[PDB]
């Protein structure tokens, strides 16, 4: 129609003006007098071996001790990080797994990938083994991320440019979030578990409301596909990593771009983004086999986590902020402190 | 210094390690092929002769092959193609009868150029299956090949086609020093395609075995 | 088509009618949150090896 | 359902030999360590033997080492106890217990029904002092236990278990590692305490709670049970 | 009881050869060991066997300077029984281990080419380590007998500490010396011939990499033959002389014994050239 030519575009213009009406100062100017974090040195405290293929996913437990990892060898291993013991080893029906989640209660785990099916596995069974509790189907594209709301609800993002909130007991899609024009690569859940941000391949990250299921907000600025996303611990901001070798801290309340983390020596994309407990340090896994820790308030590279022999595919920080786990394509999980 | 429960947990972890090692040893002995095509280009026929990923397992000469079909993935290929980085070979199916349809041969050529020159398949060999021999013969006796390639200059006989079809497909491989393209002409009823795939996989495994020794 | 354009303009109308605070105020809020929880971040301030679970 | 049905009991002449079998159904027998635990007629429980998962670790009590032997047939899901040179002290009801060991696991979840074997004519000590406590239903009861050696390991876990044996029934797990409540146990039970001094508190003592309470240690391996405190009325 | 022949021609022509060996075949082995230990992270069964061969040679070359100092001073070894014994044991054991690991690499290469789907081509690193330790076990079990004979000759003022005497007998010593050039040589030749025939009968000899591999196998075989032929040839020659003439009157074994010593000098050339024919020749390395 004629209106789509300008009306929507006109609205876009207004939005920019609104953002231009609030960018009186920048984050660097505000946090210019803050003392720098300084050099950050983390050593590889633990190395987890047992995966025989590229590790594509990892998720810490809420007890900050157990962690689940997924590899292309068809294995979902639940690790005791303190003693490097293998608590569980689940063989997956499909070895093309690209994501995994660990339930906050610790009773269930989730996996999914190129099979377009989110498999929920029950860990606390009277039989003493791990069995497929549920197999949620309905996504028409590869399932790239999944996060547990509780023992009964789970949000997933797939390559069909849609997200879905599933009720596990019924196995149906309680809600469907649409609006992305590209593959959704990652999603993050807010601490209050009422909103969630999903970054897609259209170089945009959308804030959705879980309750009613509508796109509350849209954030742009990236020049390539967004591969990772993570909320600030406060819950009023988030960080996105993309393929243009740039991380970006966006603001929910200001609905703008707060800060950009990039270096000229970095030309490789970001595969994973995570925050520390206080939010001062932003950890990002890169394709150059490294993992950079930035001063989230100063856009200064505080440190480099360089041990891995292949692309750092997944990254996580414990809820108590005591350790950072990195999983790379060299089939090794490394805990840093 | 461990307690009884901790020692038993360590024993369970060691048993899990043993099972994982056995499973990995079993998986490493299996051949993984990635089946690609331009849609309805003979992939179904090739699968017959031997939602998401479709895995087909078949045993030939005491060798287990797993073909992964990605036809159901309508999303962006570059976001998940790196999963198939360790496949022994890529079976690319091209229908010879699609040269005068809509252009479609040009689409197959573009797909082959994208797959062969991908940054992940820098050393993964490609087995090229040119399907529909008989229908191609019928359509080339009547319709000249100049419809697909305006620059063609040759007779319109079935003796054509490897030269100026397979040659054009192989010229898209501008990394010839690192990989080889195995081209085979096949039809509906051949029963020799499995043997050709086995021979190509033997060559690939010999090359990889040598690279492992450093000989290469 | 027309339905897609209507959906897009409705989404833009709903998005553009939200309340936005000044960037300086939210930046100060983030700075205050980082400062308040600075002492509770083991990765930021190094933890003694006595109470380090991954000593290792 | 999960069950351990066992047989092999009866009357045995002294100096003979008998084979006790325990068929397990309803759970992954291969992933569970298995314990043989005997209870003499009227003097409480006593741990006897243990086979690990995969049969990689075998343990026996001091009074049955060498004399007894324990094995498992995983394909047939069976646990065997070959017990020879039997004496008058071996008459007891034997129980087949499952226990899986990993982080956060609950050992000693399920106990078998027990088979009576009647013969025709270091070592942490667990003490419970009081053996009989008569309390009307509806009140709160505290049951005490003590150990010769502190059960608080360097890991932070305190390996003590609280079991209940109801009249004419097999022992049931209530508390594992002194703080955790076993699955299916009502919340009115609560275990607490520190090394060398442990307690189990029942807030609203209802019916079907009368029985004998045992405190067991798991820090050293010759596992030892308490004398047993019995609840009346 | 025989022709120890501590002659002077060897003392004037051999030290230059041994010094050239110690100058050359040390830096290559050191670089290979350094690359294996730290530079290279991916370890495989073939890489493990190559590392064991490097360890064997390296031990031989680091024991070489004791045989150098022996030869420098008119063959007048000054150290005691135990030092001369241990040097003679290390020389025999490291030669045997190098030959054994050469044969093992050849067999690995034959299984990898002729039977690519054989499961032995995909053995774990632990299995390769166990095989290496076992082969070291056979080598030491064969070569510790030397140690047992804690003794040497007092004809040259107790300075003639040598194992390869020429006086009747055929004991376990020199029995391994004759065996190691017949069974390992036969296995290497069979493996190389089968590799070449199978790799050319299936038209794999098209690109430059396969031709390089073929000529590398061929030059490995030629190096083994040229290193271990002349010593066995002179030893069988002196055995024939013993069968015809014998040890008696001990004056006719001048040139043959000098030839034996110079061929035992050529024997180290295998350890010297191992880095350039095996490790440095590998494109990955
Ligand atoms: C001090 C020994 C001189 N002779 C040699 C040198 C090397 C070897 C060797 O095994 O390579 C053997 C002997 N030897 O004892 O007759």
């Amino acid at each position: 129609l004629d209106q789509l030519r300008q009306e929507a575009e006109q609205l876009k213009n207004q939005i920019r003006d609104a953002r231009k009406a609030c960018a009186d100062a920048t984050l660097s100017q505000i946090t210019n007098n803050i003392d720098p974090v300084g050099r950050i040195q983390m050593r590889t405290r633990r190395t987890l071996r047992g995966h025989l293929a590229k590790i594509y996913a990892m998720h810490w437990g809420t007890d900050s001790r157990l962690l689940v990892s997924a590899s292309q060898d068809g294995k979902l291993i639940i690790w005791d990080s303190y003693t490097t013991n293998k608590v569980h080893a689940i063989p997956l029906r499909s070895s093309w797994v690209m994501t995994c989640a660990y339930a906050p209660s610790g009773n269930y785990v989730a996996c999914g990938g190129l099979d377009n099916i989110c498999s929920i596995y029950n860990l606390k069974t009277r039989e003493g083994n791990v069995r497929v509790s549920r197999e949620l189907a309905g996504h028409t594209g590869y399932l790239s991320c999944c996060r547990f709301l509780d023992d009964n609800q789970i949000v997933t993002s797939s390559g069909d440019t849609t997200c879905a909130l599933w009720d596990i007991e019924t196995g149906q899609q309680t809600t469907t979030f649409t609006g992305h024009t590209g593959d959704v690569m990652s999603l993050s859940l807010a601490p209050d578990t009422r909103l969630f941000v999903s970054g897609a391949c259209d170089a945009s990250a959308k804030l959705w409301d879980v309750r009613e299921g509508m796109c509350r907000q849209t954030f742009t600025g990236h020049e390539s596909d967004i591969n990772a996303i993570c909320f600030f611990p406060n819950g009023n901001a988030f960080a996105t990593g993309s393929d243009d070798a740039t991380c970006r801290l966006f603001d929910l309340r200001a609905d703008q771009e707060l800060m950009t983390y990039s270096h000229d020596n970095i030309i490789c994309g970001i595969t994973s983004v995570s925050f520390s407990k206080s939010g001062r340090l932003l950890l990002a896994g890169y394709d150059d086999f490294n993992c950079n820790v930035w001063d989230a308030l100063k856009a200064d590279r505080a440190g480099v986590l360089a041990g891995h022999d292949n692309r750092v595919s997944c990254l996580g920080v414990t809820d108590d902020g005591m350790a950072v786990a990195t999983g790379s394509w060299d089939s090794f999980l490394k805990i840093w402190n | 210094t461990l307690s009884a429960e901790d020692k038993a947990a360590v024993e369970r972890s060691k048993m899990i390690d043993r099972n994982l090692r056995e499973d990995g040893e079993k998986a490493a002995r299996e051949v993984k092929l990635l089946l690609l095509g331009a849609g309805e280009s003979g992939k179904s026929t090739i699968v017959k002769q031997m939602t998401g990923i479709v895995e087909t397992h078949f045993t030939f000469k005491d060798l287990h092959f797993k073909m992964f079909d990605v036809g159901a993935q309508r999303s962006e290929r570059k976001k998940w193609i790196h999963c198939f980085e360790g496949v022994t070979a890529i079976i690319f199916c091209v229908a010879l009868s699609d040269y005068d349809l809509v252009n479609r041969m040009h689409e197959s050529m573009k797909l082959f150029d994208s797959i062969c020159n991908n940054k992940w398949f820098t050393d993964t060999s490609i087995i090229l299956f040119l399907n529909k021999k008989d229908l191609f013969e019928e359509k080339i006796k009547k319709s000249p090949l100049t419809i697909c390639y305006p620059e063609y200059a040759g007779s319109n006989t079935y003796e054509e086609a490897a030269a100026y079809i397979q040659c054009q497909f192989e010229d898209l491989n501008k990394r010839k020093d690192t990989k080889e393209i195995y081209t085979h002409f096949t039809c509906s009823t051949d029963t020799k395609n499995v043997q050709f795939v086995f021979d190509a996989v033997t060559d690939v495994i010999i090359k990889n075995n040598l690279k492992d020794c450093g000989l290469f | 088509s027309i339905a897609q354009a209507r959906k897009l303009v409705e989404q833009l109308k709903m998005e553009a009618n939200i309340d936005r605070i000044k960037v300086s105020k939210a930046a100060a809020d983030l700075m205050a949150y980082c400062e308040a929880h600075a002492k509770e971040d083991p990765l930021l301030t190094p933890v003694p090896a006595s109470e380090n679970p991954f000593r290792e | 359902d999960v069950q351990l049905v066992e047989s092999g009991g009866g009357l045995v002449q002294p100096g003979g030999s008998r084979k006790l079998s325990c068929s397990a159904s309803g759970f992954a027998f291969s992933s569970f360590g298995m314990h043989w635990v005997r209870q003499a007629p009227e003097k409480g429980l006593e741990w006897v033997a243990y086979i690990s998962s995969g049969s990689g670790t075998i343990y026996y009590a001091d009074t049955v080492k060498g004399r007894f032997t324990i094995s498992r047939d995983d394909p047939k899901n069976t646990l065997f106890l070959q017990m020879t040179s039997l004496r008058s002290e071996d008459t007891a009801m034997y129980y087949c217990v499952r226990s899986i060991y990993y982080y956060g696991s609950s050992p000693f979840d399920f106990w078998g029904q027990g088979t009576t074997l009647t013969v025709s004519s270091s070592d942490i000590v667990m003490t419970q002092a009081t053996s009989s406590v008569p309390v009307t239903p509806g009140e709160s009861v505290s049951i005490s236990c003590r150990s010769s050696k502190s059960l608080l390991h360097s890991n932070g876990n305190t390996y003590l278990y609280w079991f209940l044996q109801r009249p004419g029934q097999s022992p049931q797990l209530l508390i594992y590692r002194m703080s955790n409540l076993a699955s299916g146990v009502p919340d009115r039970f609560s275990g607490s305490g520190s090394g060398t001094a442990f307690t189990l508190t029942i807030s609203r003592l209802e019916a079907e709670d009368v029985g004998v309470y045992y405190c067991m240690q798991h820090l050293e391996y010759p596992l030892t049970f308490g004398a047993g405190t019995k609840l009346e009325l | 009881n025989c022709c120890v022949f501590r002659d002077d021609f060897i003392a004037k022509v051999l030290p230059p050869v041994l010094g050239l060996e110690f100058i050359f075949g040390l830096l290559g082995n050191g670089l290979a060991l350094w690359i294996f230990c730290f530079h290279l992270k991916s370890w495989k069964s073939s890489r493990i066997f190559l590392f064991n061969l490097a360890v064997a040679d390296f031990l031989l070359i680091i024991c070489l300077p004791f045989v150098m100092d022996y030869y420098v001073r008119r063959s007048d070894w000054k150290f005691g029984d135990i030092p001369c014994r241990l040097v003679l044991f290390m020389f025999a054991m490291n030669r045997q281990g190098s030959i054994i690991f050469l044969t093992v690499v050849a067999v690995d290469r034959y299984f990898r080419v002729v039977h690519p789907h054989h499961a032995l081509n995909k053995i774990s690193n632990w299995t390769a380590a166990i095989i290496s330790c076992l082969l070291w076990g056979i080598t030491v079990g064969l070569t510790v007998h030397l140690l047992k004979k804690k003794l040497l000759i007092q004809n040259g003022t107790a300075n003639v500490c040598i194992s390869f005497s020429i006086c009747h007998t055929f004991r376990w010593h020199e029995a391994m010396f004759l065996l190691e050039f017949f069974l390992p040589l036969g296995i290497i030749l069979f493996c190389s011939a089968r590799i070449i025939w199978s790799l050319r009968q299936r038209q794999m000899d098209r690109h430059a990499k396969i031709k390089r591999a073929i000529t590398f196998i061929m030059v490995v075989a030629i190096v083994f033959v040229i290193c271990f032929l002349p010593s066995v040839v002179v030893r069988i020659h002196i055995f024939w002389l013993l069968h015809t003439s014998g040890t008696q009157n001990c004056e006719v074994y001048r040139s043959v014994d000098l030839a034996f010593f110079i061929t035992l000098s050529f024997t180290y050339m295998n350890s010297m050239l191992d880095p350039v024919v095996y490790y440095f020749s590998s494109p990955s390395f």
